[PDB]
């Protein structure tokens, strides 16, 4: 192990007679936080979606283009959008975009 | 907050009582009232339409002030009569003292300014009632005048206050002929404004209530539209519809 | 928590709600007066009327006598009430006194109305800040302010509702004496006052001019349209 | 809620005809539908469906 | 000492767009890189005494070495260290440890055996401090900013002047003011102008976020806000912004909650630190508030905040500056008259007159275009804009 | 209508514009981060100092003589002396130990109670140590005298008075207090409105305190683990009586003594208890002057405010005119003003304004004096200070006259 | 529960003992991880109460501001029952605490200590000694030999931070 790798909080593992570090190990992450990583995908997709096809454009937009091609967005030269806000009646399908997505 | 009551003034300077009910004043059903070169006329929604309920003055919304004068009326039930009574007294005050016809504007100057005096003095609470004012003077002839909980009133060509007033208004600024409107036209346009002004479709008859005023030889008759007549407006604008649909 | 009644004093002794009602004046349409030798002049800016609305009954400058006028900012249901009362004051005054309602007269009765309504509870001041100009003086012109509060003062040239602080900034920049030597430079000193103030086209402005010994005369707007033509030239004159 | 925190807020109003049509299509694939059971009369049966 | 821990950051480039010129610039910073890489990678390998002492040192140390609190100098060549489970622990000071460096509270370095101590901790410092400390400065320059002059020169006049030209203050015999609070509607610049401070400063820059300064723990805030103000002190000149500060400087009110009274304890521990008993040396602090009224009066009386800088929704001439620094890298096409946006009613602020720009960019991407048109603009303000729900009277005034 | 982009489409945008020196600049930009995190990795070391004396300093070759020889030893307190004797010693956290000296000490060098060595496997005590001195509650003395004096504040006599004939008159002249039977308040509770100058005065005592001067900090005495906060006031009361007369100043005592309610602040309320019996109760405190401050009294415990405690309640209440023309010239002394500056003035535009504010506004002369290269601040800057920092944080003033 | 324990144990063993937990409020606070530690300190201590054999030879004496915050199964039956009420000292109660905190000092045969009492209403005891005590020091001020009435009416305002001044509408 060199000792440019052990970055300050990169939760080390030591050897229980001298201490010596012999692997970095994955860095900590509070348990809650883990939870909240979507390790399986839901099942909604897009053609599932009926009604917001503008609406799923504008939210690709901000989810997929400026992730897929930033390029685009450093030729035009705009700062790429980061958020994005779904608001509407109850039921309307927001959080199935956000399935979607 | 500064809003305990109508005298208390709002840091930024605004009665936060009045625009409240002014706000409230849009719970009240949709009412409208379109001038046309012969005459105005007014359009209301009867909100209770219950099968069990007996209609026994046919005027709810609509109200006979003069015999030149007619104003409609949106809000609170107990505020509408009481202001309707007031106008008809300050109405028939001024043909006492004077002997001829309050020209419409005075009505309304009135009526706003006891409304201004209820929101002004302490230990009172503000008008809710918004009334379109209709009628015909010898000095400026067919006037409409809104009149708003705050005793701001104005001229105006064609106006609706109640539920969904923004639209009705709207759509009536995009498709109102100025000094081009005969009293079928204006008919057959406040029709389509109460069409999808209410979310109900079919704009039932029993459902929508028209008055119009006309300068007939010198009389100025106020008329409230029979079921047949607007029965038969309202078949209009469905053969309209169905026409205009033939395009698609 | 002193803020909430007309007649409590702040630890610093300041009557606040007096000068929360100054901030309804501070929301009205902007009204400038300045008075000449020959001339009074009350500029003020139209909001854009709606579309579909006449605009006979939104009228804002309105005569209280027969030569007095006045143009006030803030709420129109308060402004509609004083101008009522200062008109049967003027008409009150003449019968006892024959002689006309001067306007430093009516202006202390506006004044004096809005301190009494601003003296006790239930009782809202009035938000309307007036400016009261007229040749009363049989012979001298006067312009006077009535600030919500109560007060009054003579001003040859003040500005009142949205935009008072640029619109007197100008005025005190551009009055003097070779300024209002005529009436048409007077009027055209209103113009560009006003102008600062409304950025937009004709019947944006409103102006009532009143002369010695005549009557209140609202120019039309081609008469402002001639003026504001006049105003550019010299603009391009000066360029 | 500041242009630079959100940038996009779309509106999710709801479906209007043609939309409660689609939605009924999409959420209708997988059941047995009889000859004669026009969706568009459905729809046109729920005049401002949530979706 | 301990001298400031700038920021490290590399030279600007002035060209900016895609022109030679930009090219042999980064080409010329590229080859004094790689000048400094072989350099370095020359050293080692080029390199071919104290070696004995340093093996010596090392052998009597022993690893690992334990890291505990010494508790009192009994003599000259003895001390109690308490080991971090807490128990107290009688050890031997050996030879090569400088004794002035020893006071009570250090942390002491110790053989782990025979637990005698070997070396003084120097840094220790809180790993949740540490991370507040700047060392890639952010990108955005004062140029960076469209307007906020006014604002520039407060904010330098506080933080930056003093250090580069000390001379104007100690010959008035004023002392620079030493602590700015930047508060104003959301979007206006205050981040910005301390992103730009940051860039520009040569003094240590922290940054916090008024929640990170609270620690689930009762006595953890307190001591993290006492660590965090050690840490700049020891680098002496220094710059700490606090954005966020309405998280934790509420006013103070009679609670019956340990959070919100930990909260206020951690409020007062700062304004103690700020200006209290002791001096508070040279470290200037910055604070962002979108809300100042909610303050506690003594975090932002005179002495602690010494310029309340406003920062209001930019004006006609401040918002066309704005659509110049975020248009200029955009590619404008002919028609783009600006100024239709720029009139506005009242209220278009830098994040809209940035989201605006962005939103214009994307609609030309729509059609398939690089370079924008005003009807881009004009749909980008519409679709952008929409903000604020109502925030207006009715038509009462006239 | 919209049409989402294709791969055509994305390939042709990012290569029909520029391309003739974007992908060059691109690349040189890319490689030179990566080259930067070359350098920042291959250097990346920061030795961190450690205490190494200089090389002749220590040099020693016995030290590794002394680490074998000398061994650790737990330190513990015997709570009880057993009687060949045995001695009960509690190892700290530890456990409970019975153990006997070993060869070296004798049985009348240990006494119950002192704190003495043991070794770390038999537990025999082998050395007596000195009595535990606490170094937080040790560092929290002064030992450095704050070089603000009584001449930097002004407008506070009658409220400089009162503070001295609580701290420092019966410390200096105790005479004065015992001939007439009067017995001087021992607690000070400075508060006023925030800014006002409190710990000015605060530090002009300890300045000429002449005396221990304990400044205490409430992050120590807030402490993680239950009942330490309490031990740490009890220590610092300690050390405040092993001393003579000792002043202790408890800084924004607001921090910790809020009102009990019922867990809340719960430890907090502890210590803050803990300091009441100490302050008053019984085992009187003895000659320790507390002096406490706070820019908000009303959250204070009644307990911790009653006149046994804090006996003297100082209020320190925005200057009068006299007062700010006063601390306008204090905090002028030093400024290079004109020999004109109408003080009185500039104090009647600050109505209500405390010292801070008065300090702030001659700062903002200063600077705008050194904005137009000028070194004489003018009374116009002044002016314009005070408009900057009073008004600014018409028609209101309309009406008045 | 150790130390309590210990401390009722070294009651125990001296016959004629008295324990005075002052300060009660610190651990006798309602039941709600430090609270567990308290709580089980409480326990010990209503134990030792009820391990009490009845009218033993140790009595515990408790104090408190404030019995709201107490536990009440502190109070019950057989543990601390005698609930001795301390009021806000009376009128004659004020003019007897300023007769017996003002005893050491040179004091004028002339001081009206029943006017006194009435000036200080919602005095505790404790106040009421800082208000001599603020007499004698303001009469030090003067450098009077002797305290005065009127000093003492000075110390009642001190007392309580109150500033008199000559009001110009109080005439
Ligand atoms: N005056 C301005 N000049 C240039 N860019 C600006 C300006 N105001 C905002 N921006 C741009 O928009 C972003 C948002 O501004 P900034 O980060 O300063 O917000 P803020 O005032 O801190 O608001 P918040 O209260 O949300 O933190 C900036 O990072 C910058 O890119
Ligand atoms: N009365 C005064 N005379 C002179 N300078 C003063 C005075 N009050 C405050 N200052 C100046 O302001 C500085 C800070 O004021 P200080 O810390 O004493 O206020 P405070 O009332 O103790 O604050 P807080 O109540 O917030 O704890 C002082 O160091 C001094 O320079
Ligand atoms: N436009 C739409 N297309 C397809 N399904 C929809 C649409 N609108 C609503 N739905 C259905 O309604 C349900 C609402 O779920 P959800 O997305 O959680 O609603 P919301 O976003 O309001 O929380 C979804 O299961 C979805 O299948
Ligand atoms: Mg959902
Ligand atoms: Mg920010
Ligand atoms: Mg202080």
């Amino acid at each position: 192990i060199d000792i440019n790798d052990v970055t300050p909080n990169c939760r080390v593992a030591l050897r229980n007679d001298s201490y010596t570090l012999h692997k970095i190990l994955p860095n900590k992450v509070d348990p809650l936080v883990s939870l909240m990583m979507v390790e399986k995908v839901p099942d909604s997709t897009y053609e599932m979606i009926g009604g917001l096809d503008k609406q799923i454009k504008e939210i690709k937009e901000v989810i997929e283009l400026p992730v897929k091609h930033p390029e685009l967005f450093e030729a035009l030269g705009i700062a790429q959008p980061k958020g994005v806000l779904l608001y509407g009646p109850p039921g309307t399908g927001k959080t199935l975009l956000a399935r979607a997505v | 907050r500064y809003d305990s009551r109508t005298t208390i003034f709002s840091p930024e300077g605004r009665l936060y009582q009045v625009e409240y009910a002014m706000e409230a004043i849009g719970h009240a059903g949709t009412c409208l009232g379109i001038l046309a070169n012969d005459g105005v006329l007014l359009a209301a929604e009867r909100r209770n339409i219950h099968k069990l309920l007996d209609e026994v003055f046919f005027s709810e919304k609509i109200y006979k002030l003069n015999e030149d004068m007619a104003c409609s009326v949106a809000g609170i039930t107990s505020d509408a009569n009481v202001l309707t009574n007031e106008l008809r007294l300050i109405a028939q005050r001024y043909l006492l003292q004077y002997q001829e016809p309050i020209p419409c504007e005075q009505l309304v100057t009135a009526l706003c300014d006891i409304k201004q005096a209820y929101t002004q003095f302490g230990g009172k609470r503000p008008f809710g009632v918004s009334l379109l004012y209709i009628g015909w003077d010898k000095h400026y002839g067919f006037q409409l005048y809104q009149s708003d909980p705050s005793g701001n009133y104005g001229g105006w060509k064609a106006t609706c206050i109640g539920n969904n007033s923004a639209a009705a208004v709207s759509m009536l600024k995009q498709d109102y002929k100025e000094g081009e409107m005969t009293l079928k036209s204006a008919l057959a346009l406040a029709i389509k404004v109460l069409n999808k002004t209410m979310d109900v479709s079919k704009l039932s008859a029993e459902k929508v209530e028209i008055a119009t005023l006309t300068r007939e030889n010198g009389k100025t008759v106020i008329r409230v539209l029979k079921q047949k007549e607007v029965e038969q407006l309202i078949k209009k604008h469905e053969e309209e519809e169905a026409k205009a649909e033939r395009e698609k | 928590s002193y803020d909430r009644a007309i007649t409590v004093f702040s630890p610093d002794g300041h009557l606040f709600q007096v000068e929360y009602a100054q901030e309804a004046v501070k929301k009205g349409s902007t009204a400038v007066g300045v008075r000449g030798r020959d001339i009074v002049v009350l500029g003020v800016e139209k909001k854009s009327v709606a579309k579909l609305q006449d605009e006979r009954t939104v009228r804002k400058i309105c005569a209280l006598d027969d030569n007095v006028c006045m143009a006030f900012a803030g709420l129109t249901a308060d402004a509609r009430i004083v101008i009522n009362r200062a008109r049967v004051e003027c008409q009150s005054h003449r019968l006892t006194v024959e002689d006309p309602v001067t306007v430093e007269y009516i202006t202390r009765y506006i004044a004096s109305l809005k301190q009494r309504y601003t003296q006790s509870n239930g009782r809202r001041p009035f938000g309307i800040s007036a400016l009261i100009v007229g040749f009363d003086f049989d012979g001298t012109p006067r312009l006077y302010q009535t600030d919500p509060s109560g007060t009054y003062h003579a001003w040859k040239a003040n500005a009142i509702g949205r935009g008072a602080k640029s619109v007197r900034e100008f005025l005190e920049k551009n009055y003097t004496d070779e300024a209002i030597e005529t009436d048409d430079l007077t009027i055209k000193l209103v113009i560009k006052a006003l102008l600062e103030v409304v950025q937009s086209g004709g019947k944006n402005i409103e102006l009532a001019v009143m002369r010695r010994d005549q009557s209140l005369k609202i120019l039309n707007p081609e008469e402002i349209e001639k003026y504001v033509v006049e105003i550019e030239k010299e603009k391009e004159e000066n360029e | 809620l500041r242009p630079g925190r959100i940038d996009r807020k779309i509106e999710f109003p709801p479906p209007n005809e043609e939309a409660r049509l689609d939605i009924l299509k999409i959420h209708s694939r997988k059941m047995n539908l009889t000859r004669g059971i026009n969706l568009r009369k459905i729809a046109e049966l729920m005049p401002g469906a949530s979706g | 000492t301990k001298g400031p821990d700038a920021a490290s950051k590399l030279p600007l480039v002035t060209p900016h767009t895609q022109c030679r010129l930009k090219l042999l610039k980064l080409e010329r910073i590229k080859d004094y890189l790689l000048m400094e890489e072989e350099f370095i990678r020359n050293q080692e390998q080029m390199k071919p005494k104290q070696e004995e002492e340093r093996s010596k040192v090392d052998d009597l140390r022993g690893t690992p070495m334990s890291v505990g609190t010494l508790e009192e100098i009994i003599d000259d060549n003895h001390a109690i260290v308490s080991t971090s489970v807490g128990s107290e622990h009688y050890v031997s000071i050996l030879s090569f440890v400088d004794k002035d460096l020893l006071e009570p509270g250090c942390s002491v370095l110790l053989n782990h055996k025979v637990h005698a101590v070997i070396g003084v901790l120097m840094d220790d410092t809180d790993p949740l401090v540490t991370v507040m400390k700047v060392e890639k400065a952010p990108q955005e320059t004062y140029a960076d900013i469209g307007g906020l002059d006014n604002q520039i020169q407060e904010i330098k006049e506080s933080v930056e002047l003093p250090l580069t030209h000390p001379e104007y203050y100690e010959e008035m015999g004023i002392k620079p003011p030493k602590g700015v609070i930047l508060y104003g509607p959301p979007g206006t610049g205050k981040t910005l102008l301390a992103k730009a401070v940051a860039n520009q400063t040569s003094a240590t820059f922290l940054r916090v976020v008024g929640s990170e300064l609270i620690q689930k723990y009762l006595g953890d805030g307190p001591k993290l806000v006492r660590e965090l103000f050690r840490v700049a002190e020891e680098h002496a000149p220094s710059i700490v912004f606090i954005d966020e500060i309405d998280a934790i400087g509420t006013k103070r009110y009679d609670s019956n909650s340990g959070g919100e009274r930990e909260i206020q304890r951690t409020m007062l521990e700062l304004l103690n630190q700020l200006d209290g008993f002791d001096s508070r040396g040279d470290v200037k602090v910055i604070m962002a508030t979108n809300r100042i009224e909610t303050l506690d009066p003594a975090l932002i009386r005179p002495g602690r905040i010494d310029r309340k800088i406003e920062f209001p929704l930019p004006d006609e001439k401040t918002k066309k500056r704005i659509f110049q620094i975020h248009t200029s890298r955009m590619t404008l096409a002919d028609d783009v008259t600006l100024d239709d946006l720029i009139m506005a009613k009242d209220d278009l602020s830098g994040a809209d007159i940035k989201a605006i720009c962005t939103e214009a960019g994307l609609m030309a991407l729509r059609e398939r275009r690089m370079k924008v048109t005003n009807e881009d603009f004009k749909k980008s303000k519409e679709n952008v804009l929409y903000k604020k729900q109502e925030g207006t009277p009715e038509g009462l005034y006239l | 209508p919209i049409r989402a982009l294709d791969e055509g489409d994305i390939a042709l945008l990012k290569t029909y514009g520029q391309s003739t020196y974007s992908r060059q600049i691109k690349q040189v930009e890319d490689d030179i981060q990566q080259l930067l995190k070359k350098i920042n990795e291959l250097t990346g070391i920061k030795e961190s100092d450690t205490g190494l004396a200089p090389p002749a300093l220590w040099d020693l070759a016995a030290d590794k003589q002394t680490l074998q020889s000398e061994q650790p030893l737990q330190v513990a307190r015997c709570t009880k002396i057993i009687n060949d004797p045995k001695y009960i010693i509690n190892v700290k956290q530890f456990a409970k130990f019975v153990v006997d000296l070993s060869d070296q000490v004798a049985p009348t060098d240990i006494e119950e109670g002192m704190r003495v060595g043991v070794d770390r496997n038999k537990y025999q005590i082998h050395i007596p140590l000195p009595p535990k001195i606490d170094p937080t509650v040790t560092m929290m003395q002064v030992e450095e005298k704050p070089d603000v004096t009584y001449s930097d504040v002004g407008g506070c006599k009658e409220q400089i008075e009162k503070l001295r004939e609580v701290v420092e008159t019966p410390l200096l002249h105790p005479e004065r207090f015992v001939n007439l039977g009067i017995e001087p308040p021992k607690g000070v509770l400075l508060f006023g409105p925030p800014g006002t100058g409190k710990t000015l005065c605060a530090r002009a005592v300890a300045n000429r305190t002449d005396a221990c001067f304990i400044r205490v900090i409430g992050s120590e005495l807030v402490q993680k683990y239950v009942g330490e906060g309490a031990r740490m006031v009890r220590e610092l009361f300690e050390m405040a009586r092993t001393k003579k007369a000792c002043l202790i100043f408890f800084d924004e005592i607001d921090a910790i003594g809020g009102a009990r309610f019922d867990g809340g602040d719960n430890e907090v309320q502890r210590t803050m208890l803990e300091l009441i019996n100490q302050l008053d109760g019984f085992d009187p405190r003895g000659n320790i002057k507390v002096l406490m401050a706070t820019n908000r009294p009303d959250t204070l415990d009644p307990a911790l405010m009653r006149p046994g405690r804090l006996d003297r309640k100082i209020e320190f209440s925005l200057p009068d005119l006299e007062g700010r023309t006063h601390i306008f010239k204090i905090h002028a002394r030093s400024m290079s003003v004109e020999r004109d500056i109408r003080f009185e003035l500039l104090a009647r535009l600050c109505p209500n304004s405390t010292g801070a504010e008065i300090r702030s506004v001659c700062t903002e002369a200063g600077m705008f004096a050194i904005r137009a290269r000028r070194k004489i601040a003018t009374e116009k800057d002044f002016l314009e200070a005070v408009n900057k920092v009073i008004k600014s944080y018409t028609p209101r003033y309309m009406t008045y006259n | 529960a150790k130390l309590v324990r210990d401390a009722f144990a070294l009651a125990k063993e001296k016959a004629p003992s008295i324990i005075f937990i002052d300060e009660l409020d610190a651990i006798g606070t309602k039941r709600f991880a430090g609270d567990r530690e308290v709580q089980r300190t409480m326990l010990e201590l209503l134990n030792q109460l009820d391990g009490f054999q009845p009218n033993t030879q140790v009595k515990v004496i408790a104090a408190t501001n404030r019995v709201d915050i107490l536990d009440p199964a502190l109070l019950r039956s057989g543990r601390l029952d005698r609930k001795i009420e301390f009021p806000m000292p009376n009128e004659e109660a004020r003019a007897r605490i300023m007769q017996i905190h003002s005893r050491k000092m040179n004091v004028s045969p002339d001081v009206n200590y029943e006017e006194l009492a009435r000036c200080t209403d919602d005095f505790n005891g404790a106040q009421c000694k800082a208000v001599c005590v603020e007499a004698g020091m303001i009469a030090l001020r003067r450098g009077a030999t002797e305290l005065t009435h009127e000093d003492y009416m000075e110390g009642i305002l001190e007392v309580q931070a109150k500033k008199k001044a000559n009001l110009q509408y109080y005439a």
